[PDB]
């Protein structure tokens, strides 16, 4: 509008026009509000696209290099990544992650599995028939999807300390994506879900939908997801961390509850 | 950072339902104790702590006392709506009343009664890391008002000592009366209330009853309406240190700008934007409109007129949308009025806050929704005419020893009545000396 | 030549986060801390005001001290927040209470060790040192106390370098505070002993200078400490850029200070003018003197027409002429030679930077010794004396432990300051 | 003292907080263009004294006070930029070229399977709009490499 | 450490979610005041008419 | 040039749990014993702290020793666990019920054969044996009675190799134990003739460590084991990796023990610094240097600025230039002359590594033996003349079998002690 020109009318009108040339022209960075919360939506609006996720193997078995979700036994989420909740730390770049509901493959929850190159020094190697199949007891990497960035990342994890802690409660092990791969700290096992037939299934195939408990190899330490709950772009999500959670904590060692327990999901028939 | 309430007798606990009404509503706490989560902004924020403590489970629990000797006003708020806010042991209550006897209190049934709440302020006081201050509303009309509230102030500065005190007191209306024995009452309040208080607000109810006839358009006000004022005026003088503002005001602050001498302490309260919902969309509500409104004697909370005496002190509080340049031009018109006169010992008179948040809407309030508001707490020599006309009633009643043998028989020697009076004689006198100008040479 | 900062309480700390935004701007540092800059000469003085972190970083050679921490809270959570080095925020548990003694002698003494550990961790990484500089405003609690207590700690420990304040002093129309004059009365008594040079600015002025130059409607604190963050990043500008007639904080004091007692100055700043009007004119020397000697435009409530120039010193930003330059000096001292103190041939030095601020083609700040500063003591002790007649609101100074014979001292030297100002404006060759 | 029922009334009760926005300082100091200021990064010595036998141009007088661009001497800000390119906040993104002796970051079965599988199509269609992907270079590798010499 | 720290992102927060809903108030001010404008006019002609 | 590694008691079990860990880590072992690790400097000296068996794996030459098995059975149980070798954990069947005597005499006869037992296997399988490794708790029970029996079992079968022990002692300001002052004497008594070096860590110095330094706000044992388990392998790094200026135990040990008596440690580690601050400033050796002198990060109870510096060490990690270290090493010694014995001419020995920890650039490991040290020796001593004038819990100690004889011998000869560092620190040079 114009208003009645009584007072000052003429300077505020040109300064007003001044600023809007300005926020509409410049470009200004982070400093600028609207362009960051448009920035933010295209954001959201790339990670959730689809993608085109492999059919179940004839075989029955759990195969490497095929496009999977990884689903927690007691939060029902989807494990995913935010690419922009990264920190620079002495040990490199880190990338927070966590588990999320969603409505189907995506960008942000479809991984790989890649073999690691040495086994505990008592392993009994699988026959060459049986290359592609996942075993119990031998060491694998989980990394995201080549369509997702340039440099492939994958899962870590360091040792707890004063300086290391996990990311909501700070009570448990710091699990992230990074692009350091092929290291120390980027190697998990899977073991069988009954806890007496654990060692008479080891070095042996894996089915296609067996529930199981994910280990770091270099820590020893099983792979988990609480109910703790923090907001970010995307919404509500859970905590992933690696820890033993048991029913008293007066016997730490024992059996563990259900969020230590994960699943692979694959495509519909 | 923390500050803890104390409500005494039956006046205290019911200003301060509304009070913990408006500090529920304004932080967003339920009635229940919870507070709903926010699906917009991440994280929460700490603004409740300044009167609230929450659990490990996130339930919320204010942090104040409830002190009374009869059962029923303490029970009713146990059976009300609020029932689970407070914890249990907060609202303390005895058996029986005092009586409109300040010797009851005092002496004969207070003394059992005090070292519960004393145990209680303790425990309060250990769960703190940042303590700032008490806050004390009582009357000193009612007799367990005034007995254990002085008594209760004389234990709690000899334990805790240095730690501020600011009361917000309800004196006897000049003419306007519930009881016979008032002046008695009040003015045997008023003797421990000077040795030990550092400010005190100055409250009356026919003040307040003008104030919803004239501005607001009710003619039948209850107390509820005049508690839900006096809460909006603690609210904007708390505001300082509870949201982010350009100028913050520490409780500190006060005492050091309104005090000049240890006994001078006796303040005046108003509060501007008094206005009907249908009153207030006719109308701009600019600063300088509100700056003008603080002065006049029709928007005080206390029956006096400041055209009779001379300014010490003012601080002057704006929450809401205002801007620096606009207060000053403001205040400097102020100072140009002829009708404003300040002693000429201070001539800086002044002290200001800006703070962002504007003052919020209660579902079954009165006052309209304003987006700014101005509320002032100044210390004025006029305030002795109200301590003399006490004085006048109580030498009426006392030449003939109207009521005395209850006072004696309830513990207290005649020789009292004659120290207190002398007291508060000697308080008129420093009034007089304090407010004589030597502005005039030879 | 490295400086070192100081930052004290709330006004302290708001103008130093635009200062360093300011500073962190021409350097073409990144709000990240990264040095993202396009030309050497940017780099080539960085180390000035910054240290270098590993990996192309740089922190701000600054510390910030306050009892509260709201203002440290709202700095870090600033867009440039981030830049500042974690360990160099230092705060108590209460507030001054706007009390003088309190600041000074209570809860002073108990972290100003920590604050000197911080200041000599500082000075001695630096392999020169140059003076120090510290904001902040006499009128408060922390920064009165505070300030003046590390200002003596500091001349103590490195009496040869220089020390350099900007300081905020009342308006002469409306207060802020009811207790100003006990704290400006002791402040300017610290400061007169340990101070070199000292720098006043009223908010009045600066509010003059928005509504009268700017023209803007409803100017904000973030605009007075935009002009204040300006004028004080340009008196440094020749220490950390090349030109064809460099100056030094020393070589200004030199040309300066008459005597070592005479050194608070009045500032200004030249290149002013209204959005609107902007388009019309085009910048040249002329305009910037004629504007830069124009009382609008200067930072003080006091007027230059009441009183006399012993000194004033112009440095000026740009690629231009030295004949400009010198002759508009001679033009401005012959036309207006009553003002000018005559024992005194020449009074003004002049300054040439080839490097302007970011968006000028030329600017200049200018510093001026000037005996009409006098009239605010004078103001300040007329207050004073009236209320300490009736010893007003003495209990709180008393009760904190200050002796009364401080407050008799202060009064004397300031009425001796303002009588030893008054002596030289009315000076004669004879 | 009837207390509230709804989650909204409770919302609705406090009104929100007003908001003063300060005036930016390109709307007090700028004079030129205010969507493209001029940079002005040239002293006079440098513009004054060339190689004028070698072919660099010379300035007349005019030309060195009113002449607009920046300084030719990049060496330390282009090392800089480098670095910053290295350690992952460099635009340019000088890295990623090429891969230390003993820095490795993928498994080479990566590459040959599971790796060469892009479809450039999709990739082209989920990068369009305002919003890119950035890239983290492998710098814990790289000092991990570095870590073990001596 | 960490009520500092999430009290920084609070108030980052909200501040940038107090700016951006200024904007679209104004915004949709504008959008009004033209709206009405473009609807009067349409009406003048189609009654001439 | 292998080390044996002795754990004995609850501290030492959960103490040695954690060196293992970073151990493991550091050398790219996982706990499986398979070698994951990605250069040969890490493989080609694995032997001095692991075995080799069968088929490519690792097991560490340590033994468990404990009185009761609950701390056994939860290392045993924990996720390291399995990497320990099943016949080296020995343990009894009652406790040592917090009891020197009974520790020493009634239960400690029947563990200690197949202790020594295990102990000789592990000392006669090395091809070249270098010195013990003991850790234990002096305020506990079987740590102090158990530990010294076997000290002195060692020291007579092997008196040519080297006695090292990391050793807890009772925090001046709360204790864990009341019997704490008897059980500390004896074991002082113990060591002042068995052993060769001992150093002594402080729990309060490792909270103040964690809560001023590193700003925890809620610490636990993790971390204070982390900090030991941090500097215990760093005393021993250049032992095994390269490096410019080599040093062994033995070495440390002839340029750090002047007279025989005087063989008790203070130990401290520098680059310790919050995870916020840390990218806000590189590492240099000016900045290791004046860290690991100051008090602040050192972690005993007595201050260096209450006595003097008889010898010193400092280890560094990295790639570094020797002159900065010398020059550092002299500056310090120059400026604070008054702190260091005047009849030795330099007192700080330093060594060079090539290897830094793991994410750090740069880290120094400082070993002091300072006359300040008396100070703790004189206080257990009046806490245990306070106990033992009243016969305050004597009864249990003659009920295991003691002579009160041994009591006042154990009392005269750390009085004896003291008085000898009394000597050699008001010594002159006449
Ligand atoms: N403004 C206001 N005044 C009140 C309120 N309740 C009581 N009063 C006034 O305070 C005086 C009575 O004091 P009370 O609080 O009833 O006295 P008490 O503390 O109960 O003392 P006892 O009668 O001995 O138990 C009268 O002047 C009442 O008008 C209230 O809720 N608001
Ligand atoms: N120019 C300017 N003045 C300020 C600013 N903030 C506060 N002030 C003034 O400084 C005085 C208040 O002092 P303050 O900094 O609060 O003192 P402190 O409590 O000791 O830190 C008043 O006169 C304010 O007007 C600011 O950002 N700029
Ligand atoms: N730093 C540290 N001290 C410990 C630990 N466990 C116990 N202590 C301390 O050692 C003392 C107890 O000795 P303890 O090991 O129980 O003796 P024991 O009963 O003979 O094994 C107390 O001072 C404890 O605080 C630990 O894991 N770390
Ligand atoms: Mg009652």
């Amino acid at each position: 509008p114009r208003k009645a020109l009584l007072g000052n009318w003429f300077e505020e009108e040109a300064y007003m026009r001044d600023r809007k040339r300005l926020l509409d022209s410049c470009d200004r960075g982070v400093v600028d509000a609207a362009r960051e919360t448009q920035r933010i939506i295209a954001k959201v609006k790339h990670h959730n696209s689809a993608y085109p996720m492999a059919e179940p193997h004839e075989d029955g078995y759990l195969h490497f290099y095929a496009p999977l979700m990884l689903q927690n036994a007691a939060t029902l989420g989807f494990l995913s990544l935010d690419l922009e909740d990264r920190t620079l730390r002495p040990t490199g770049w880190h990338v927070a992650c966590s588990t999320a509901p969603a409505a189907g493959p995506a960008l942000r929850n479809c991984f790989v599995l890649v073999p690691a190159p040495t086994g505990p020094t008592d392993m009994i190697p699988a026959p060459p028939d049986e290359q592609d199949i996942v075993h119990y007891g031998q060491p694998f990497f989980i990394m995201t999807v080549p369509e997702l960035c340039d440099n492939p990342l994958s899962l870590l994890s360091e040792p707890k300390g004063p300086l290391s802690a996990s990311k909501v409660t700070g009570k448990h092990q710091d699990v992230f994506f990074s692009p350091d791969g092929a290291s120390a700290e980027a190697m998990w096992v899977a073991d069988f879900a009954n806890p007496d037939h654990r060692e008479d299934m080891r070095d042996l195939p894996i089915k296609a939908d067996a529930v199981l408990v994910i280990r770091h190899n270099h820590t020893n330490t099983p792979l988990a997801s609480s109910k703790a709950v923090f907001f970010n772009d995307f919404g509500p999500e859970n905590e992933v961390c690696c820890g033993r959670f048991v029913n008293n904590p007066g016997t730490p060692c024992g059996p563990m509850k259900d969020e230590n327990y994960w699943t692979f999901v694959h495509s519909e028939n | 950072r923390e500050a803890i309430c104390i409500h005494i007798g039956q006046a205290g606990c019911q200003v301060g339902n509304a009070c913990w009404e408006l500090f529920c509503l304004e932080h967003g706490i339920q009635p229940d104790g919870a507070m709903p989560s926010d699906k917009t902004i991440g994280v929460e924020d700490d603004a409740f702590n300044t009167f609230f403590s929450e659990t490990g489970a996130g339930k919320h629990v204010p942090r104040a006392v409830f002190l009374d000797l009869e059962p029923t006003v303490v029970d009713e708020v146990r059976t009300g709506t609020y029932r689970q806010l407070f914890h249990p042991e907060q609202l303390i209550s005895g058996k029986e009343d005092a009586a409109n006897n300040y010797a009851r209190g005092h002496y004969t049934i207070g003394k059992e009664i005090v070292d519960l709440c004393l145990d209680r302020i303790r425990k309060l006081a250990d769960n703190c890391t940042g303590l700032q201050g008490f806050l004390v509303y009582h009357a000193v009309g009612g007799g367990t008002g005034s007995g254990l509230g002085a008594l209760l102030l004389e234990r709690l500065s000899v334990d805790y000592g240095k730690k501020s005190k600011l009361g917000y007191t309800v004196y006897p209306s000049p003419q306007v009366s519930t009881a016979v024995v008032e002046p008695y009452n009040s003015v045997l309040s008023t003797h421990s209330l000077l040795e030990h208080t550092d400010v005190a607000a100055m409250l009356d109810n026919e003040a307040i009853y003008d104030l919803t006839r004239r501005n607001l358009d009710i003619e039948r006000p209850t107390y509820t309406n005049l508690n839900r004022l006096i809460g909006q005026v603690v609210s904007s003088l708390t505001a300082s240190l509870r949201f982010d503002g350009a100028l913050n005001v520490d409780l500190t602050e006060f005492q050091t700008n309104l005090v000049p001498y240890p006994r001078i302490h006796f303040v005046l309260t108003s509060y501007a934007p008094v206005i009907s919902a249908e009153k207030a969309y006719h109308e701009q509500l600019s600063v300088s409109e509100i700056s003008n409104a603080v002065f006049e004697p029709a928007s005080m909370m206390t029956k006096c007129d400041p055209r009779h005496g001379k300014y010490m002190a003012c601080c002057l509080m704006y929450r809401g949308d205002v801007v620096p340049k606009d207060v000053n031009a403001a205040v400097a018109t102020i100072k140009t009025k002829r009708t404003i006169q300040f002693v000429d010992w201070s001539p800086t008179g002044f002290k200001c806050g800006i703070n962002y948040q504007p003052p919020t809407v209660v579902p079954g309030g009165d006052l309209a929704k304003v987006q700014r508001a101005v509320c002032m707490i100044a210390n004025s020599t006029a305030i002795a005419e109200v301590f003399a006309r006490i004085d006048h009633k109580f030498d009426l009643m006392y030449s003939k020893r109207a009521f005395v043998h209850w006072y004696v028989g309830e513990g207290m020697e005649e020789g009292e009545f004659s120290e207190a009076r002398e007291d508060l004689a000697a308080l008129e006198k420093d009034y007089e000396e304090v407010g004589a100008e030597s502005a005039d040479m030879d | 030549r490295e400086i070192v900062c100081v930052q004290a309480g709330q006004c302290g700390n708001q103008i130093g986060s635009k200062f360093w935004e300011v500073i962190s701007d021409e350097h073409g540092v990144d709000p990240t801390g990264t040095y993202q800059g396009d030309s050497d000469l940017q780099l080539e003085r960085i180390n000035v005001y910054f240290d270098e972190a590993t990996g192309g970083r740089y922190v701000p050679r600054s510390v910030l001290i306050d009892l509260e921490p709201g203002t440290m809270d709202s700095v870090r959570a600033g867009p440039y927040g981030q830049i500042f080095r974690p360990d160099n925020f230092i705060f108590g548990q209460s507030g001054a209470g706007n009390n003088w003694a309190k600041g000074h002698y209570t809860e002073g003494a108990e972290l100003i060790d920590s604050v000197l550990d911080v200041c000599c961790k500082e000075a001695e990484s630096c392999d020169c040192l140059q003076g120090f500089q510290i904001c902040h405003s006499l009128g408060g609690g922390t920064g009165s106390g505070m300030g003046t207590l590390l200002i003596s700690k500091l001349r103590e420990q490195y009496p040869d370098r220089i020390m350099m304040t900007f300081s905020i002093i009342p308006s002469p129309k409306v207060s802020d505070t009811v207790v100003e004059p006990y704290n400006t009365t002791l402040s300017v008594h610290q400061l007169v002993e340990n101070s070199d040079e000292s720098m006043c600015i009223d908010n009045e002025a600066l509010y003059d200078i928005c509504f009268r130059t700017l023209k803007l409607t409803t100017p904000t604190f973030g605009d007075l400490n935009h002009l204040v963050s300006a004028v004080v990043s340009g008196v440094t500008c020749c220490l950390r850029f090349p030109g064809q007639l460099n100056s030094d904080l020393r070589k200004l004091a030199v040309n300066l200070v008459p005597f070592p007692r005479l050194h608070f100055f009045m500032m200004g700043f030249a290149p002013l003018t209204s959005r609107g009007s902007q388009q019309y004119r085009g910048l040249s020397v002329p305009e910037l003197t004629q504007q830069m000697f124009d009382a609008k435009n200067m930072m003080q409530a006091a007027d230059p027409r009441h009183g006399r120039y012993l000194t004033a010193s112009a440095l000026f930003r740009g690629r231009m002429s030295t004949k400009e330059v010198d002759e508009q000096m001679l033009n401005v001292q012959n036309k207006n030679s009553s003002y000018f103190i005559e024992w005194i041939p020449n009074n003004i030095k002049s300054s040439v930077c080839d490097i302007p601020p970011k968006g000028l083609k030329m600017a200049v700040t200018f510093i001026g010794n000037n005996t009409c500063i006098q009239e605010m003591f004078r103001r300040v002790g007329e207050q004073f004396t009236l209320m300490f007649r009736r010893k007003a609101f003495l209990h709180w100074y008393t009760g904190e432990g200050m002796d009364e014979m401080e407050f008799t001292e202060a009064e004397s030297n300031m009425n001796d300051l303002v009588s030893e100002y008054q002596q030289y404006q009315d000076a004669t060759i004879e | 003292f009837r207390g509230t029922k709804t989650d909204e009334e409770l919302a609705n009760a406090k009104p929100p907080s007003c908001f003063h926005e300060n005036a930016l300082p390109e709307l007090l100091f700028y004079h030129n263009e205010i969507t493209n200021p001029p940079k002005n990064l040239l002293t006079v010595n440098e513009l004054s004294y060339t190689n004028a036998k070698g072919g660099e141009e010379v300035n007349t007088l005019h030309d060195i006070l009113h002449k607009e661009g920046v300084s030719k001497k990049r060496d330390k800000t282009i090392a800089i930029r480098r670095e910053l390119g290295f350690i992952g906040y460099g635009a340019p993104h000088e890295g990623s070229l090429l891969a230390s002796k003993g820095a490795t970051a993928t498994p080479l079965d990566y590459t040959m399977r599971c790796g060469t599988t892009t479809d450039q199509n999709f990739l082209e269609s989920t990068r369009g709009g305002c919003y890119k992907p950035p890239v983290i270079p492998a710098i814990g590798r790289m000092q991990e490499k570095q870590r073990l010499l001596t | 450490m960490d009520a500092g720290d999430a009290r920084v992102e609070r108030l980052r927060r909200v501040n940038r979610y107090k700016a951006v809903q200024a904007e679209l108030a104004r915004e949709r001010e504008e959008a009004e005041f033209q709206a009405m404008r473009e609807r009067k006019i349409s009406a003048a002609a189609r009654d001439e008419a």
